[PDB]
RNA sequence: GUCAAGUGAAGAAGCGCAUACGGUGGAUGCCUUGGCAGUCAGAGGCGAUGAAAGACGUGGUAGCCUGCGAAAAGCUUCGGGGAGUCGGCAAACAGACUUUGAUCCGGAGAUCUCUGAAUGGGGGAACCCACCUAGGAUAACCUAGGUAUCUUGUACUGAAUCCAUAGGUGCAAGAGGCGAACCAGGGGAACUGAAACAUCUAAGUACCCUGAGGAAAAGAAAUCAACCGAGAUUCCCUUAGUAGUGGCGAGCGAACGGGGAUUAGCCCUUAAGCUUCAUUGAUUUUAGCGGAACGCUCUGGAAAGUGCGGCCAUAGUGGGUGAUAGCCCCGUACGCGAAAGGAUCUUUGAAGUGAAAUCAAGUAGGACGGAGCACGAGAAACUUUGUCUGAACAUGGGGGGACCAUCCUCCAAGGCUAAAUACUACUGACUGACCGAUAGUGAACCAGUACCGUGAGGGAAAGGCGAAAAGAACCCCGGAGAGGGGAGUGAAAUAGAACCUGAAACCGUAUGCGUACAAGCAGUGGGAGCCUACUUGUUAGGUGACUGCGUACCUUUUGUAUAAUGGGUCAGCGACUUAUAUUCAGUGGCAAGCUUAACCGUAUAGGGUAGGCGUAGCGAAAGCGAGUCUUAAUAGGGCGUU
RNA sequence: AACCCACUCCCGUUGAAAAGGUAGGGGAUGACUUGUGGAUCGGAGUGAAAGGCUAAUCAAGCUCGGAGAUAGCUGGUUCUC
RNA sequence: GGGGCUCAAACCACACACCGAAGCUGCGGGUGUCACGUAAGUGACGCGGUAGAGGAGCGUUCUGUAAGCCUGUGAAGGUGAGUUGAGAAGCUUGCUGGAGGUAUCAGAAGUGCGAAUGCUGACAUGAGUAACGACAAUGGGUGUGAAAAACACCCACGCCGAAAGACCAAGGGUUCCUGCGCAACGUUAAUCGACGCAGGGUUAGUCGGUUCCUAAGGCGAGGCUGAAAAGCGUAGUCGA
RNA sequence: GAUGACGAAGUGGUUGAUGCCAUGCUUCCAAGAAAAGCUUCUAAGCUUCAGGUAACCAGGAACCGUACCCCAAACCGACA
RNA sequence: AUUAAAAACACAGCACUCUGCAAACACGAAAGUGGACGUAUAGGGUGUGACGCCUGCCCGGUGCCGGAAGGUUAAUUGAUG
RNA sequence: CCUUGUCGGGUAAGUUCCGACCUGCACGAAUGGCGUAACGAUGGCGGCGCUGUCUCCACCCGAGACUCAGUGAAAUUGAAAUCGCUGUGAAGAUGCAGUGUAUCCGCGGCUAGACGGAAAGACCCCGUGAACCUUUACUGUAGCUUUGCACUGGACUUUG
């Protein structure tokens, strides 16, 4: 019983050169550069996904930082309030209250400098 | 047929190692694991078909798909006239099993589209579990217990 | 610079020739081995 | 308005990405006039009556195939067939032939050039030159036969040499050559295995050579067996990987006894049997003939498909007909059929042969040196023999594994014998969990071709329009081009002949977005703007400015971004199989039993339990057995044991 | 000079050429050069001898068989969890 | 590490904060094992991984199920889009295709490719780059032509002239000549050709061969020799 | 620009071969093809016609190669 | 042949040694052939290498040539145990 | 070998050369010794002439290069959006890190790098690989030779 395996190896082919849409020259076009380069961005993607918790980690507190001095206290000041009083609300909502609501943020400095700690 | 020779020398030549124009990875060569003729027969033990058989009519008796009728014989060596004596029975695609297939009920029913005529000793698994009922004289039941029990 | 082959259709008959190859054991075997593999010419 | 400063949207030579079409290329799918492998049969040869294999010729066009042979795609006769034909690539056209029966299909005959064993002599195969006899022909030939060698037989002839031997010559009869394997012999390797190698293995294999046959060889006991018997040979299954054998290494490997397949023994006081004829009936084979039963409807280019209703069946899963047909066609089941041959079987004669003469003498035996028997000369029997020797004679002789005795069983040195068995180049029929154009034969097609070699030898690539050529009249640009734009044809021409499908790399055009102050595996996380569709927006597709992190992949390694290996890319192909023994696990059948092998079989059934393993072990072994060994010691331990 | 050779330079090295060309160079009545036919061949020829040559191949030609030699070595071994 | 830092952005102590991993926690996700659950069902501890062992699968071709089911109201195939699953992969659909396909569940395997300096074909890149084959040499006019550096003729100019001239053997095989042609071939173009297609063309007593004769050498009746094949050779009879 | 008809001089002296005499002569050692055709002699044979030799006359000489290329684009070198 | 043309090889001359002819020798399982239709002033093999002057010493080892005839020694023979 | 020995000559200067000496690591008499006219595409030295060999190149003439027209290759190639430096690193980096430069793209040239291309390193090691040569390696064996017995006889003697 033959069986010729050109069916399934094009569409075999044709899956990992669809993933491979929009790469540069032959990392799109031909198969032996466009697997490898499909492994990668997928070896890229699994890590990319532990950055983006650690690279908007670093931008809430950029801007927390940078509002906060506004109101004449640090970053490290701010949130040092907070084993001692308990506010509960994280860098991500805070940072959004940094830049748009930035009288909400105002209030929120004032209770950390009640804290004094 | 062919590739007694090596197809260039074993260096200097810059090309990859050959020593038959038929190799295997060649599109000339031979086939790498190729077929000859072989059996496929396998062995059952004696008691072990007959166990399986035993197994196959107590549930066509449990399915309702075995009929056993007093006697099955026709006259005539015509297709037309056994077509008329199985549409009696309300009965397409039948396996009759008789004691001894006899010369007009085997030259009927060899044209019928989805009967066999079967005697016991002929009666085999596969055709037996295939047509959706299967006729057996009484004098059949009386062979196949002969054989089974 | 002269090459190998230097024709001759004398010298090419009394060694290859048909009645030179069925002369002798050894080539007239030659000549059943070549109608054996079915070939037009058998002498060349 | 001016002047300062700040800010920056358009402007792409070219590139990227996505999409849309297009080209190149020939993948895939679907297909098949070709392969492959079996089963059952056929017949197992052809050739001096000139083979296998060819060269050249042969046609109205005429190249190459296939037929034929100067009588040349054919001539004469029977037989069949019944309407078309003058073979194919190759469709057309000429000129024709046929119901007063052509073409076609079988049987028989006639012709049958040249080569090739090649055979009158030569020779570089397909050429050259002859001789003899008979007949015919006007300083030229022609027609029909002969003319090879060797063997055997026979007649005539006759050297040295008297006789007659050699030799010579003529007549008959036969042989040679070719063929895929099978068979009996002659000669015989090596790589390799032994983890080196030499004995040994490989292996009496490969190869060369010589014979024979449709089979061959073998074969009718100087054979085995243990005091019971069995009776030719060959073949299969077991005994059994046992006994033996072996640098006791690697390895090699019986027999007795069983189960089967087949079934015959005749003779040297002359036989079965077999060949050749002649006949007696019979059966086959070489070609053929008859051969059942469907309509309407729907979609469609076309119906076999849909829907409904029937019919036939010793014929229902065949081939192909405009899509899938038991009832359209050709078949199939099933019946019939042969002027003339072939072949097998069978009657009953005939000539032969078997056939060597009369039961076996340079034989058995022996000594040297080898070879074989599974057995490496070994305690080496038995068989064969190159050298040298050498018997007995039924009140003999050989074997029974050194040898001797006693028993048992046989008659060597003369032969002939069918079936069971081996093989398949060639035929035919059926079949396939075989292949489907990179596959399957090297070869689906003008293939052992083209091509490569001095040569032996090596050795390709190349299938698909459509149902039907209906193969595109005419018009237009162009060079009375190539190639197109129409029009026709068809269901479809983006089916237009390089023609089904038409993939990927690779190369283009169009459009949207990005890109000319920005450094590196080219992505990924974040992300603005812009552009398309849509609907609401917290979407969908494209592009991705800017920015964080980021040194391919395989292999090999302690470790490779590695300046270590491999890969230009795409598409196809490409590497744990199969057989036979065995062990363990799972899963089953039976169970103190279980299971068969060859083979038989109206055949996956059933029979066949020879054998294999299990139920008991211990010991080297005789043996003893739920028990030996050891020693003078049943005294003391190892192995086994419901 | 022809002819036969092949010492030197350069070019050429993907060449015009798998060993040439151009300019010079050696022998050139001889142990010369050459046509045609023939003879010898693979542990075997042939060799004014270099392991040279035996059809661009020679410390053992070519081809086909043993044969899928052997390879403790190299490389490669294809879907997923 | 750089900018840069001097009561420090250095060093020494101490205090308090903060940031920082795939660690830990929060939250949502299979069964891996195990214990319980008359087996609904939650718990608990795990879950990096090469060689390697174990366990479970997907997809391809074939056979049975299948004279079934689907399909010309459109199969396989090809190309897109959408969707589902832990994955291999599935399902649905637009276009192209124009005749086949194979739910399920079992059976069998030529069952899955990116690498083997793999093998075959196609195609890139190098790159419109190097070259276009002796450095005898070309220049005008005219013709024909769809178009002339290259063809024909004319006028010149150069080159060979012990050949770049005339012949013969060999070897090849129609390449010779004429009419018509230009696709391919010709290292460019070609109207020209050693190219295509069709016709034609090779005349012998004296020229070459055959015939006659022999050399080297080959074969070789018989014969001598050798396991066989065969070797050697006499008479002879081939061989310029 | 082809073809049918007509068509003139055509002699002498020089110099000469690597051609011919010549397969001659001279000389040297290394000492220089076979066989046939041919010329001649007889044998075995013949009627001593046939056979031979001249002369005259009449007729014949078969078959095969021949084109083209050869200091080459046609041969040997994969190639104009 | 295709990176070495030389001092390498060949050579005339020289010497040594074998060979009495069916020669030594060589090719051949063998017949046969070559040597040679030659015959020791000849043929084979080895070494040196025109010529001139010359070619010393060593016979232990190993080879070859000759030698007594003693010891050891093979198949064969087959006494005795 | 020490070594460019030492001395003489030739040069301004001479590891070479010539002639000597003898301290011959390690000449030697047919694997010939020492000379030697002629010869040599032979090896080494020195001189004359001659010169682009050179100081040191200048100009010129033809054939390529360059340009245009036509035809149209090759080795190579994982992919490329393909800088310097200084570090790091399988230990010599276009690609890592840090940092300097740097608009985009050809053409002509030159070859420093890409451990550039070409040939599964030739040296070296390895393999219980191969081949071929050698012998006083092992085991054989053709050939030659010795004797026994055959083919193979009688007849006397020396002789036991």
């Amino acid at each position: 019983a033959r069986v010729k395996r050109g069916v399934i190896a094009r569409r075999r082919h044709k899956k990992i050169l669809k993933l491979a849409k929009g790469y540069y020259g032959a990392r799109s076009r031909v198969f032996r550069v466009a697997k490898q380069a499909v492994i990668k961005a997928g070896q890229y993607a699994y890590r990319d996904r532990r950055q983006r918790k650690r690279q908007f980690r670093a931008l809430w507190i950029a801007r927390i930082n940078a509002g906060a001095r506004q109101n004449g206290l640090s970053y490290s000041r701010l949130i040092a309030g907070l084993k001692k009083a308990a506010i509960e609300i994280d860098r991500k909502v805070l940072a959004d209250l940094a830049v748009n609501e930035k009288a909400a943020f105002t209030a929120i400095v004032e209770k950390a400098k009640a804290s004094l700690a | 047929s062919g590739g007694g020779k090596k197809p260039w020398r074993q260096k200097g030549t810059g090309r990859a190692r050959a020593g038959t124009i038929r190799s295997p990875i060649w599109r000339g060569g031979g086939t790498t694991f190729a077929a000859k003729p072989r059996s496929h027969e396998q062995k059952l033990n004696k008691k072990m078909y007959r166990a399986a058989l035993r197994s196959i009519l107590a549930e066509l008796v449990r399915l309702d798909r075995l009929v056993v009728v007093a006697d099955f014989a026709v006259d005539a060596p015509k297709t037309k006239g056994l077509v008329a004596k199985l549409d009696t029975l309300g009965l397409k695609d039948v396996l009759i099993v008789t004691d001894g297939v006899d010369e007009n009920l085997y030259l009927a029913a060899r044209n019928l589209a989805h009967v066999d005529v079967r005697d016991v000793q002929g009666s085999d698994p596969v055709s037996l579990i295939a047509y959706d009922k299967v006729l057996v004289t009484v004098s059949a039941v009386k062979k196949f217990e002969e054989l089974l029990g | 610079m002269k090459r190998t082959f230097q024709p001759s259709t004398l010298k090419r008959a009394r060694v290859h020739g048909f009645r030179a190859r069925m002369a002798t054991k050894n080539g007239r075997q030659v000549l059943s081995r070549r109608r054996a593999k079915g070939r037009k010419r058998l002498t060349v």
